[PDB]
């Protein structure tokens, strides 16, 4: 709940072990590089990158599990979309985006490693689908492993979570014929010296210090 | 016409093997996936898998996984199925499915007549066949017994004899046979003037019979 | 994406000289030890037929009149003796990559000396007329060349949009051509008017000639 | 493994009336705008005829007085009017994932 | 001898779906791949994209991604293109051609009939054939108007007048009909004896025409 | 094109199997270059090599790996919308390395032989050069100076 309201800050903060991240089961590539990566955001933009209702007329968004259920009902991830097909037919998709925004722009996509062959062809309608990656420099290709696999909150497929900075000017490219976790948002973002993360669950109130650390703020003029 | 057919129904022993054609008609038979199912007697449907005619891949249910081989030569656009190591439980009626449309699940819309797979140790034994008669205002009847293999077929006063007519289906004995009635509802009055004779083939056995029943 | 720029669109040239149609692309086609161009022969109704491939290599059964050349984003079709039966349209197309992108066409025509056209005019039937639409024709009969164009008049009137043509090909008989315009009216629009008349300017000519008729004059 | 629970396993209606067959799953069989149920008729000796694919979408051939109706994990096979020529077995069957799993049956009398 | 036979001509409404067919003859189906081409009538043609029989894999060109679907029955060395939701200027001559030769992207030698697929709201209306009557010394003429589909075919006197014919193709009328002219180069003094009478033939609509033309 | 490599393409209509092979004999570790071409588009693979599925096998004692080729558009980086994606390993002596392909292969034209060196190292600078000769190096400039620090 954190998407709408919040853009910057001082500094991150998070639990010693926060249960509530990846909903669906799956390898966050790099994901201690990205945390050094946004340790050093002091801010950003949370844009639509891909607009769901435009950008994939012919392609059933909506996709949603249990997994990632939200109140209740099940839902999915709120900067990702899941396509899946529409009338029968997962055609091709070629979805770029520039960045134009004279910012490093953080993309998210990922890669859906269904339980089997069925469902594979239930979401996307092929039994031999791939994932093309490109930009200037970045260029990678996706082939869904499909595999039973233990049945990590009670879902037996996986999500392959990827990522990567498009630099202004630079154009990234998907192509799919399936299996993909496209971006329905993105991330611009703002480096900032003295931000980083802290990693605690102490609380809060609405004091102000000038330091600051896992177990409590620091007010005080000494040097050590 | 758009059609799948299968080859004729057949017996096999216990351990043994068995192979089920499908040959395709009326359709490019590489576009559709095919599907093999089975229905135990008197029982519900169970799914085996499905080939991919046009690059021969396969893909089996777990029950099925180690015993089942669906191959096709696409030359004659025909399947098959190949079931080693055959247990008693595998009698059934194995049927081709084919998929209603390409790419997506879709359903099954096109089948096969079905093939008739029967499999328990006996030697195609010939229907021995009597009579079930009256003694008053009833109807008559006729009994097929320890028989094998199905499918016998029974009629009365040589295909004349529709009206009232009741061919019970088959029971499966623990002697390992088959046994069945046929029965006719009359009128009294007609019975003991009018002259009934019960007819039985078992075209397995090339065996016909024929039986009068009489007060 | 290359695209295989081709000229020129049509070619006037006599028997026994030499045709040459030059295609070139917006990139390389050749690697390979090959260069990816092919030239094909199309005639009217017909599919292409490959003359030759890879840019130098004539195609089995094909006459040695024809001859490739060139390399790299510039090649050359060059016919020679031309023929008759070389009256076709020719087409550039490249297997470099994908997708195979033809040229859009190169004419060829016969080359004769310049004859003026017979011209006519049919006044439209009453059956035109029976069926609720009157279509008024002119024609020009084996002219050469092509560059003829017609203009209607009514009632010494300009008339424009309202009409169509149709040349057929070029006929081995004279190598001539023929056109057919019409001018196409309803029988009220019909009425309102008295004379019908087309003009045509072609250097065959001395000056535009025009060729009229009077609405059912006996 | 998606389990097809189907309900009730007989049915005694009588002609002109409604036969509400009602089929459920173990997960849901819906997405890609689908929702990958199939409603089968088989009659005695004969193999099964597709009524529905889709959980919806009458097959061509088929008489109307056969609607589909449901969606996510709970679906209905709805006769109207019930007819002699419906006494039959009636089978759910999910193209969802493997293994496509059928629902036992459904007589109808 | 080696050849490709493509199904004959045929209309279809817009946003409707056509399926061509190439069978070929003469040559191993599988080892050539298959393109097809289109030709829009009286432009230039244009690369669709080509299958490669053995695997049935496919490319396209991305003014066709969305809509052009190639396959093959390898049994029957066949290959057909769908082209769905047509459009009207999709209109054209359709051909497969083959490559002349393997693995390398060689040219297309071997090419189709070609088959013409003719796309508007039409209901394959007769043709309506009216005379184009001369006056004096010039030449004569006989109409077709306002006919669907292509082709028709014209000739006169019953096949005899060949001398001086000329008969100039259809042009497309915003009506959404065809209509064309046959003529005839004659000398005056025989006109007005000689009886000339044109003909024409619209197979689709199953429609035979006479019509004589005189002064 | 590069001069320490080479483009190899088809030739009279075939990409014959290539299997040659080169034996670290030099008593020096070899550093050996190579590239593996990924087309925009399936129809140049099928232009330079005459196949559309190839694959590049690149093997030695310890070293082995395999490399398919992603055909894609790609954003038009000097006006070339394909990529090479070029590899290196140092084959140490007496150990042989072999290349396999059926395309797709920017195959070495020349290595190196290798001489390690301490002091040595690479400097990263935009200074100029005279013949000037110094005992330490900079990337700002030179040091000619007795001090320690
Ligand atoms: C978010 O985390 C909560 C727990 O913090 C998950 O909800 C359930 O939490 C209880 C413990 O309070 C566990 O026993 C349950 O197993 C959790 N649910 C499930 C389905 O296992 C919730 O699932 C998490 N959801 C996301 C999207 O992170
Ligand atoms: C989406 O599909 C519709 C179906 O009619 C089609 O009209 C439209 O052109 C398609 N658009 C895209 C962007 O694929």
């Amino acid at each position: 709940e954190l998407l709408i309201s919040r853009e910057s800050w001082s500094y991150i903060v998070e639990k010693p072990n926060p249960e509530n991240g990846t909903c669906y089961p799956g390898h966050f590539a790099d994901y201690e590089e990205l945390r050094e990566q946004l340790s050093s955001v002091s801010s950003f933009e949370r844009f639509e990158i891909f607009p769901k209702e435009s950008s994939w007329p012919n392609h059933t968004t909506t996709g949603v599990s249990a997994s990632c259920s939200h109140n209740g009902e099940s839902s999915f991830y709120k900067n990702l979309l899941w396509l899946t097909g529409k009338n029968g037919l997962y055609p091709n998709l070629s979805k770029s985006y520039a960045n134009n925004k004279e910012k490093e722009v953080l993309v998210l996509w990922g890669v859906h490693h269904p339980p089997n062959i069925g469902d594979q062809r239930a979401l996307y309608h092929t039994e031999n689908a791939y994932v093309s990656v490109v930009s200037s420099h970045y260029s990678r290709k996706f082939t869904p492993e499909i595999a039973k696999r233990p049945k990590v909150r009670d879902q037996e497929g996986r999500i392959n979570y990827y990522w990567t900075l498009l630099e202004p000017g630079d154009t990234i490219i998907f192509e799919a014929n399936g299996n993909l976790i496209a971006p329905r948002y993105a991330f611009a973002l703002s480096r900032g010296f003295g931000s980083g993360i802290i990693n605690s669950n102490a609380p809060m109130d609405e004091c102000d210090a000038k330091c600051q650390t896992p177990q409590g703020a620091i007010n005080s003029s000494l040097p050590f | 016409q758009v059609q799948l057919v299968q080859s004729g129904a057949e017996v096999k022993k216990p351990g043994a093997s068995v192979k089920v054609s499908c040959k395709a008609s009326g359709y490019t038979f590489t576009g559709y996936y095919i599907h093999w199912v089975r229905q135990a007697p008197g029982q519900g449907l169970e799914w085996m898998g499905w080939i991919n005619p046009n690059t021969g891949g396969t893909v089996y249910a777990q029950t099925f996984q180690a015993r089942v081989t669906m191959t096709r030569d696409t030359s004659i656009s025909t399947a098959y199925m190949e079931l080693i190591r055959l247990r008693s439980d595998d009698t059934a009626v194995y049927y081709c499915a084919r998929e209603r449309g390409t790419g997506a699940p879709d359903a099954f819309n096109i089948w096969g007549q079905g093939t008739l797979v029967t499999v328990s140790g006996a030697s195609t034994k010939g229907p021995s066949v009597f009579p079930l008669a009256p003694s008053g205002t009833a109807a008559l009847g006729c009994l097929v017994k320890d028989y094998f293999p199905e499918p016998v077929t029974v009629s009365w006063n040589s295909g004349a004899l529709t009206s009232g007519v009741h061919t019970f289906p088959a029971v499966l004995q623990s002697s390992g046979l088959y046994s069945l009635s046929s029965v006719v509802t009359v009128p009294s009055s007609s019975l003991g003037t009018q002259t009934y004779i019960c007819n039985v083939n078992h075209k397995p056995s090339n065996t016909k019979v024929d039986k009068k029943v009489e007060p | 994406d290359i695209v295989m720029t081709q000229s020129p669109a049509s070619l006037a040239v006599s028997l026994g000289q030499r045709a040459t149609i030059s295609c070139r692309a917006s990139k390389s086609v050749s690697t390979s030890g090959y260069s990816y161009i092919h030239w094909y022969q199309q005639k009217p109704g017909q599919p292409p037929k490959l003359l030759i491939y890879l840019a130098t290599n004539l195609e089995s059964g094909v006459p040695a009149r024809f001859s490739g050349s060139g390399s790299g984003t510039d090649f050359t079709l060059n016919i020679h003796p031309v023929e008759e039966e070389d009256a076709a349209t020719y087409y550039c197309q490249h297997s470099r990559d994908t997708p195979y992108t033809f040229g859009g066409g190169t004419k060829l025509e016969i080359k004769r000396t310049v004859a003026a056209p017979s011209v006519f005019i049919f006044p439209p039937s009453d059956e035109q007329l029976k069926s609720g639409t009157a279509s008024v024709v002119c024609l020009l009969n084996n002219f050469y060349p092509r560059e003829a164009k017609v203009q209607w008049k009514v009632d010494n009137a300009l008339q424009s949009g309202n009409s169509q043509e149709s040349v057929t090909e070029q006929d081995s008989k004279d190598s001539t051509y023929s056109l057919s315009s019409t001018l196409t009216l309803s029988k009220a629009d019909y009425e309102k008017h008295k004379v019908y008349a087309c003009e045509v300017t072609h250097q065959g000519l001395s000056s535009p000639v025009t060729k009229s008729f009077n609405r059912g004059e006996c």
